[PDB]
């Protein structure tokens, strides 16, 4: 039911610029680092697996943490509290049955109280000025999947896997917009599984070509190649499941010939 | 925080919270205030307020209730909205000896369709369209209100909440358990509302899910594979369903003219893929002479 597919795509293109976190905020955070953010995101992936949350919920929580950390300075002992409140808010917005607040308190293993989680929920709302309907890499992937000739379940789950891996590493992925990361992950998944390339119908839709996706794609390729060694491994483990066709132990292509 | 508002009276209660009529003491603006009781050590900010606020701040349109401000206290949350004068249900009540003049019906539907296409083009499902959530003013406007059950959707849709839409306005694909529903559910609601503005009685007032399904089937015919491919495999589809013959649309809403019947029958198509989108309905010949008469109250 494509009467609004293009109006929606155009509108998400406009909103991802407005929802974009500030590219160099980590260099303004006194106490926390890219690697500390990687550890937090990897943990949120584990939480999403434990309560069987949608992937979209994960992507939204991360967008909320990056936009919150873009204007709020946070000590390392409170980074998990911000990530917990963001995951609670993303669950409320996106899930049919979000986990209850006590479930969020319990999975911080009592590092925080329920009162602190609820006070932080409110602070995150005020900081983000209640603007939680942010475009994600996942929302662009799902629209790109419709251009597949024929549809390939391995291609979809591997593009989701690559898009997810980009959540962990603020450097380099905070420079790229959600739509661009999705274009690189879709092309990379497709080339890895079928040999095919970013289709011409998506150049017409998006305006992106392999040359404009090139910088992101070179970054994503390296992330893919190096995934087995990265200190964070919860996404590769999650993508070993049959629910995602076991795509994480597909072999990455050695070169992309671009 | 609420210092410049002077409460006038209680308006009513919708999906969540409470709505009041209030007056801004400094500017004179009359507003509706939806008070949201928070607390703490409970669930925190309800997901209904989270969705309503984030979506209504994006939805700026003449036929969508305008959210003016959000006053967010440690204790309460107040949504400040432009004030509308009455609901459509009360207006139809007040008109039921005389009836709503055709031009006002057409203008109201045209306006509703505009508000709804804008929602759908911004990836928002309303999911509770009914006459009590459609608010009118004394200048002839009509606006979608109470976005407490709304949600943002994705392309293609995934499975969303099953417990959606007041029962008399609930689409068949929801009643039958479809895994996926989409923007066509808001069009079915509006098609039931269009019939109701004209006959001034609910089209399908069922008292339970199966009653609701049989009421729809006795009016539009019990659906088969021809009319709606896949119907027979739906989860709550039963081969024991009585097979009623489809009624001639001139008998469904007798005062409607040919253009009106054509538009209503496309808004009530069974198959959500063939059901008319709000954007396409705005160019229906029924609206060739649309104007904007006001209402009264
Ligand atoms: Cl007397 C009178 C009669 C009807 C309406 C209103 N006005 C009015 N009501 C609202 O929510 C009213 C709400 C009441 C319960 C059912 C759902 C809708 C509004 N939300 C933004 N603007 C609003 N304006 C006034």
């Amino acid at each position: 039911v494509p009467d609004y597919h293009e109006d929606i795509h155009t509108y998400l293109r406009e909103m991802e610029v407005k929802c974009k976190p500030k590219v160099g905020y980590m260099k303004k955070q006194p106490d926390i680092t890219n690697s500390m953010r990687a550890i937090l995101v990897d943990w949120l992936v584990e939480v999403g697996e434990e309560y069987k949350l949608q992937n979209e919920t994960l992507h939204l929580a991360v967008n909320y943490i990056d936009r919150f950390l873009s204007s709020m300075s946070v000590l390392r002992g409170k980074l998990q509290l911000v990530g917990t409140a963001a995951m609670l808010l993303a669950s409320k917005f996106e899930e049919i049955y979000p986990p209850e607040v006590a479930e969020f308190v319990y999975i911080t293993d009592d590092t925080y109280t329920k009162k602190q989680v609820l006070r932080m929920e409110h602070l995150v709302l005020k900081v983000l000025t209640f603007d939680l309907a942010a475009p994600t890499v996942n929302q662009f992937l799902t629209q790109y999947f419709l251009h597949q000739q024929p549809a390939n379940c391995k291609v979809e789950s591997l593009a989701m896997f690559l898009g997810e891996l980009s959540l962990i590493d603020a450097d380099p992925y905070l420079k790229y917009l959600p739509s661009v990361i999705a274009g690189a992950a879709f092309h990379l998944a497709l080339y890895t599984v079928t040999g095919q390339s970013w289709p011409e119908s998506l150049i017409r839709k998006t305006g992106y070509t392999l040359e404009s996706l090139k910088p992101c794609l070179m970054d994503l390729h390296q992330t893919y190649l190096k995934a087995p060694q990265h200190a964070q491994q919860s996404i590769r483990e999650k993508y070993k499941n049959s629910k995602y066709h076991g795509v994480s132990l597909l072999n990455p292509p050695e070169t992309l010939n671009l | 925080s609420m210092e410049n508002f002077q409460k006038v009276e209680k308006i009513g209660e919708g999906t969540y919270g409470v709505v009041y009529k209030a007056r801004n003491k400094l500017t004179g603006e009359v507003v509706a205030l939806k008070k949201i009781r928070l607390d703490t050590e409970t669930e925190g900010v309800p997901s209904t307020a989270i969705r309503e606020i984030s979506l209504l701040k994006e939805l700026n349109h003449p036929n969508i209730v305008k959210l003016l401000d959000v006053i967010h206290t440690e204790n309460k949350l107040y949504l400040v909205f432009e004030f509308l004068h009455q609901d459509l249900k009360k207006f139809m009540d007040a008109s039921a000896l005389t009836g709503i003049p055709l031009p006002l019906i057409k203008s109201y539907l045209f306006q509703l369709l505009q508000g709804l296409a804008f929602c759908h083009s911004h990836r928002v499902l309303h999911r509770d369209l009914k006459p009590q959530n459609l608010l009118i003013n004394t200048e002839g406007a009509i606006k979608l209100a109470d976005f407490g059950l709304a949600r943002a959707f994705g392309v293609p849709v995934r499975t969303y909440t099953h417990e959606v839409v007041t029962l008399w306005y609930r689409a068949p694909e929801i009643l039958l358990g479809c895994k996926y529903y989409s923007t066509a559910v808001d069009i079915w609601s509006l098609g039931c509302i269009f019939a109701e503005m004209v006959t001034r009685r609910a089209l399908f007032p069922g008292d339970s899910e199966i009653d609701q399904l049989f009421r729809i089937f006795r009016t539009l015919g019990t659906p088969d594979e021809v009319v709606w491919p896949g119907v027979t495999s739906m989860p709550d589809y039963k081969p024991s369903f009585p097979k009623w013959a489809r009624q001639d649309f001139s008998k469904v809403v007798p005062p409607l003219d040919e253009d009106g019947r054509s538009l209503l029958s496309q808004m009530l198509h069974y198959d959500p893929n063939k059901r008319i989108s709000a954007k396409a309905a705005l160019a229906h010949p029924f609206f060739q002479d649309v104007t904007k008469p006001v209402p009264h109250l």
